[PDB]
């Protein structure tokens, strides 16, 4: 029993972090095979005013790089731009490179952050990609280059390299293709994240987990069809429901159908001094997949 | 302003 | 900026997890040097009271299956160690970190590595509660999952998972002493009264102040001892250490006494608004976690 | 009260 936002074990990824320094700039890189990937702003001469990255790369001093895995220093062979990343070829292969893929995640999908400083893992926590393409992270100045990953069948799927914090505190990264999530710029500008909508499918997962854990005081007997829910959502900061069928497993082991939870969601949207699994507000950080794993192991 | 971290 | 409940990286611990089988029971073990530690209920036949001394007396070493992945370890001997078995094996774990044992106290944070079939499945930070339980996520098969802290390259092991009470989770320390004095029996014990750990709430409110959250900050003040009299009748532990807050009081301009009045107020409109996206009166963060996440130190 |  119980539900916790968890991370997958980080060991396979820890072996891939390197420290990448250039001038007064220091951040983290991901060392896979003979390549290091890191945010391109490590070569920016200042990160406080606008940057011309092509100019910065044109005047790169290759020997001014210091890339290290622990006390083992990597020689830089070449550097190319890859969207908002540098792809740095180095002289040594990482023998501890796991089997890996890249994937761009979509809003509502969960992944793992390995929070890194000075090229060493410091913390690991789970996150969920918001509808405005930001994440609710904890990162301070040295954290750019911290990877986001998922692990499926021993293969590490890298989906995120940390880049920046918006003026609001929302955190933004790029995919391993170098495409910034949400189209935000890797510039110190005044960009503001879009309105965020709670991911209804995830809220439903949380409420089914709540039921399985014996929490029922909020359960409605009242019911509401998906369609009348969807019209209500778009004026109340929640998304729409299209797979009412990822919940079939949950409806069978609890006896509660989606439409009863959808009616509970509308009342719980702004709890009455009570809590659900410790929460005093609806949370959308848990996916059906996460809940299934924690409740049943598969 | 955005902070590049 | 930001505040998140985080685990320390699990790599050094993942290589110490083994799968411990005996008859119809399978749980997890912690393999360090040439010993595997695991919960002793792996040797119990089934309901009612278990006589673990009898179960150990009728045990045959050749009925253990202990494996690190697909590598099987030969069992040399077994010793009772409180609620643990200390199993001597014929192979040294070459990936044994430098390590120590420590018993955590209420309010202290540590890391859980949730394990099934002798493999790490998840990692999350936890906080020992005043009733000596942790707010975990464990299903059957999770017993033996270790709790740990990492200081200066040394793994400090403080917990091996044993049982679920309500749904509170209870484990023993690596010396075999059950936290809170619960028994490793399938009997109808009930957890002690849960209470919010107030000094952690204070760390969390200072973290909120530092991240710009001030709507909840009271102008009133209450002395520590008067607050303590109120906390005991209101589900909250007493405050006894305050010197740890001087750095925060100096960084924010707000002393502990104003935060304590704020706690009393938040309890009166409890749930009216989040703090940093959290339940106000969140008690999972220590001052050490807060300092590391705000300042890196 | 469940062991494991």
């Amino acid at each position: 029993a119980g539900l916790r936002k968890m991370a997958q074990p980080s060991g396979v990824v820890e072996k891939c972090i390197v420290r990448v320094c250039y001038g007064n700039m220091a951040l983290n890189g991901l060392w896979l095979g003979d390549t290091v990937m890191c945010p391109r702003h490590v070569i920016a001469s200042s990160t406080t005013s606008t940057i011309d990255y092509d100019y910065a790369l044109s005047v790169l001093r290759l020997h001014n790089f210091s890339i290290s895995s622990g006390n083992v220093f990597l020689g830089v062979v070449g550097v190319t731009m890859r969207g908002a990343l540098l792809q740095i070829k180095v002289n040594q292969n990482n023998v501890h490179t796991p089997k890996y893929t890249y994937r761009t995640v979509r809003p509502g999908e969960s992944f793992n952050i390995l929070a890194c400083y000075d090229g060493a893992a410091a913390g690991v926590y789970g996150v969920n990609m918001r509808s405005n393409y930001t994440i609710r992270g904890s990162f301070i100045n040295g954290a750019a280059g911290s990877p986001g990953y998922n692990i499926n069948n021993g293969t590490v799927e890298f989906c995120y390299l940390h880049q920046l914090e918006l003026g609001s505190g929302c955190h933004v990264g790029s995919d391993l293709d170098g495409v910034m999530y949400g189209g935000y710029e890797d510039q110190p500008t005044l960009q503001v994240e879009g309105a965020s909508s709670l991911f209804t499918e995830n809220v439903l997962a949380f409420l089914y987990a709540a039921l399985i854990n014996g929490s029922t005081w909020w359960l409605s007997s009242s019911r509401i069809a998906v369609d009348r829910f969807n019209e209500w959502a778009v004026h109340n900061g929640m998304t729409t429901v299209v797979n009412t069928d990822c919940f079939s497993i949950f409806a069978a082991k609890t006896g509660v159908d989606v439409q009863r939870l959808l009616a509970s969601i509308q009342s719980l949207h702004k709890f009455g001094g009570k809590q659900i699994l410790g929460y005093t507000s609806l949370t959308d950080e848990f996916t059906t997949g996460e809940v299934i794993r924690q409740m049943y192991g598969v | 302003n955005s902070m590049l971290q």
